[PDB]
């Protein structure tokens, strides 16, 4: 939507002299403007921009103010957006004339954020995101406030408003590239905000420019820590199934490898392995990897991504962990379970401190309320027997051989066919 | 399963990223079939959510064309027949008809 | 007709190779403009820790 | 006209795809180094810092 | 007409990769256009979709093998009638696994 209007304004050129001969602007701003239209070679922009500097910011405040015909507004701000792509350090001027007038950058503009034309606004906007991303002064304090909630009343929005909410997301990103932002951001419900647009089904581009920022605050350490309070993982799993462009794609597992290596600690790297792997994320790793894509990011994030994953299925299956979820109840398909390396190692675990592993199993086996945690209990006790051949005996003693051979019959067909795995493994031989 | 056999077989068939990232597919296709084809690949964009377009390129071919004859349950026998001894060039009078 | 598309798409490509260069040059630009920028805080670190110090003399 | 508009517009929608496609990467690397100079920068800094502490 | 053969001619096409798929699957279900092979000099097993083609043929495989089973079980086989288009999306892999 940004495009076509972008165009027609850099044609739609209209005299600054008529709203000077009205007395709405100063004759200097109306020189200024009329002298750098003029002036369009490079050298001769920067000796307007060095001449004159004092006065440039100040015709495009006064016309942008003043002006109730749009056409001349926007052919302003699409000439500081142009300036800003043929050189970023144009932000400069507005910081000098701000300095001159003993004033901070922001008064200025943020109103100009509440006019009516949805491109004018959003062009401010831009223009606003450059000057504070790229400039020494950065947005703070109430500022900042009112402009990351002009952000969001933008998102709340959620199409032309899609497509304008593409250069909202431009302009967040623009601004999360530096830290400060970050952090306010964070502070702000603007995560939440992210969060809202996404699970409404919003359009491609504006996936991407979402898991751009949130890929960011995962870069970040603190910020990756702050923001499992949304976590972003299950809805972002799923939604690569749909997503299989090489942008979004890419993206996503950027963000993943930032979630796994910049968690702050052991924990919290473990809680987003959890996420991961419980939402399935390893064997779309795995596929990933048999794939083969244009550039380095995609297939070393892949690579990383099974390391880290593996280490992560590894940990849970270690013997500890096992006994720790037999004690927590947690018998809810961990990677342990289904780790077979982990039952042919560690089976004999379960004898341990007197089969007080299988005791448990056994007791669960007639006190579980849920469901899952009943046939994994007989599952469980059917593997022991599979991996360890004296447990035949132990689980007879026990009474897991009658426990699973009666909950095949249990209320819950998920616990029969669980329980019928298991009494399989009992009768694997004599 | 089969179809997707099918379909990566044909896109295996198309030129590659050192081509451009892009793929390319070169094809056979009747002239009366141009808009239909187009359309089958527009749909086909707004299945996969592209936004940007598929295109169709002719080009002047200098190389034979492959033959077809529009068949019929009456005149697939016929047709048949008259293709035994060899398949018909493009265009050409077809003996089906007469035969 | 088809070395149309190629000829365009080729183009767009070395478009994309040369900013894609400087994005990448950029990294190996600026960690030398970091390796200058260290002389600011160093400084900054010992002329603001000589104020404490000359409180503490 | 139409045939020839018609490549003319989609292969430059294609092209456009292509170039913003690149500049995503080219952000990409933009972010990543941003990250990785900048803590190498506080990793000199703040060694930098202890000596000068430990100085002081 | 029958009174004279077709009047066939050469194309080609540009597409997006990702969209490739969807589109030459919409291609099939018109089912009025010949592909051809852009890079014979090298095998097929060779080009850019390799592992695609790999786990499909052993997909069919083991259909193939639980088929086997079927006849000598005595259950018969749904012959619905349905003919659908195989979803482009990852949604591969879950029927994979």
């Amino acid at each position: 939507i940004i495009a076509a209007k972008a165009a027609e304004v850099r044609a739609n050129k209209v005299n600054w002299q008529s709203y000077l001969q009205g007395q709405m602007i100063s004759a200097e701003d109306c020189e200024f403007i009329q002298r750098f239209e003029m002036k369009r070679c490079s050298e001769e922009k920067q000796e307007m921009l060095q001449t004159e500097g004092s006065q440039c910011a100040k015709t495009f405040i006064n016309l942008m103010t003043h002006i109730s015909k749009e056409q001349t507004v926007q052919y302003i701000l699409t000439m500081v957006d142009d300036m800003l792509q043929e050189n970023h350090q144009r932000v400069s001027i507005f910081f000098d004339y701000a300095k001159r007038s003993k004033s901070t950058a922001w008064p200025y503009f943020l109103p100009m954020l509440n006019r009516q034309d949805p491109f004018t606004v959003h062009m401010a906007a831009r223009i606003i995101a450059k000057l504070a991303a790229w400039g020494k002064e950065l947005m703070e304090g109430s500022d900042l406030n009112y402009y990351f909630n002009w952000i969001k009343t933008q998102l709340s929005s959620q199409s032309d408003s899609s497509q304008y909410v593409q250069c909202v997301a431009g302009c967040l990103q623009l601004m999360l590239r530096v830290n400060e932002y970050r952090f306010a951001w964070v502070e702000a419900d603007g995560v939440n905000c992210i969060m809202g647009v996404l699970s409404n089904k919003c359009g491609f581009q504006l996936q991407y420019q979402m898991i751009f920022s949130i890929w960011l605050l995962a870069f970040s350490p603190q910020m990756c820590e702050h923001l499992r309070r949304y976590n972003i993982i299950p809805v972002l799993s799923d939604i690569l199934q749909e997503s299989v462009k090489e942008k979004v794609t890419r993206i996503i597992l950027a963000a993943f490898r930032n979630f796994l290596e910049k968690s702050t600690e052991r924990e919290t790297r473990q809680e987003y392995a959890l996420a991961m792997i419980q939402c399935k994320v390893l064997k779309q790793l795995e596929n990933l990897e048999q794939q083969k894509y244009d550039d380095e990011d995609i297939s070393e994030d892949i690579k990383f991504l099974l390391e880290k994953l593996g280490e992560s299925v590894q940990d849970l299956s270690s013997f500890d962990e096992y006994s720790s979820e037999l004690k927590s109840g947690r018998l809810e398909w961990s990677p342990v379970h289904k780790s077979e390396k982990f039952w042919r190692e560690n089976a004999v675990r379960l004898n341990e401190k007197n089969y007080e592993l299988l005791k448990i199993l056994t007791k669960l086996l007639e006190v579980s309320d849920d469901p899952q945690v009943l046939a994994v209990a007989a599952h469980d006790v059917g593997e022991y027997v599979r991996h360890y051949p004296r447990g035949k005996r132990v689980i007879e003693q026990l009474g897991g051989k009658q426990l699973v051979m009666n909950h095949m019959h249990h209320e819950d067909q998920q616990v029969r066919y669980n329980a019928l795995l298991a009494v399989q493994k009992l009768m694997v031989h004599n | 399963v089969r179809k997707m056999k099918a379909i990566y077989h044909t896109l295996n068939l198309c030129n590659i990223d050192v081509t451009q990232k892009c793929l390319i597919a070169e094809v056979w296709c009747p002239v009366t079939d141009l808009d239909s084809i187009q359309f089958a690949l527009r749909r086909g964009t707004e299945h996969s959510g592209s936004t940007v377009p598929s295109i169709l390129n002719r080009m002047q071919t200098n190389q034979t064309p492959p033959t077809y004859n529009k068949t019929n349950k009456f005149t697939h026998g016929f047709q048949n027949i008259v293709d035994a001894y060899g398949i018909g060039t493009y265009r050409e009078i077809n003996p089906a008809p007469y035969t | 007709s088809q070395s149309q598309g190629i000829q365009q798409l080729l183009q767009a490509e070395k478009r994309a190779a040369e900013k894609v260069a400087d994005a990448r040059k950029r990294k190996a630009r600026r960690l030398k403009q970091a390796k200058e920028e260290a002389q600011m805080e160093v400084e900054q670190y010992r002329r603001e820790r000589e104020q404490e110090f000359q409180s503490k003399q | 006209a139409l045939s020839d508009a018609d490549v003319q517009k989609q292969i430059k929608h294609m092209m456009a795809f292509i170039e913003q496609e690149a500049n995503e990467k080219a952000e990409e690397i933009d972010a990543k180094a941003e990250e990785e100079f900048n803590i190498e920068k506080g990793r000199l800094v703040q060694t930098q810092r202890l000596k000068i502490m430990e100085y002081y | 007409e029958l009174f004279r053969s077709e009047e066939m001619t050469l194309a080609q096409l540009f597409l997006q990769s990702e969209a490739a798929y969807c589109c030459v699957s919409e291609l099939e279900e018109l089912g009025k256009v010949q592909f051809r092979d852009l890079n014979p000099d090298v095998n097929v097993f060779q080009r850019k979709f390799v592992n695609e083609v790999r786990r499909c043929e052993e997909m069919d495989r083991k259909l193939r093998f639980v088929e086997k089973e079927i006849r000598k079980a005595n259950i018969p086989i749904m012959d619905t009638g349905e003919n659908p288009e195989v979803p482009f999306p990852r949604d591969m892999i879950d029927l994979e696994a």
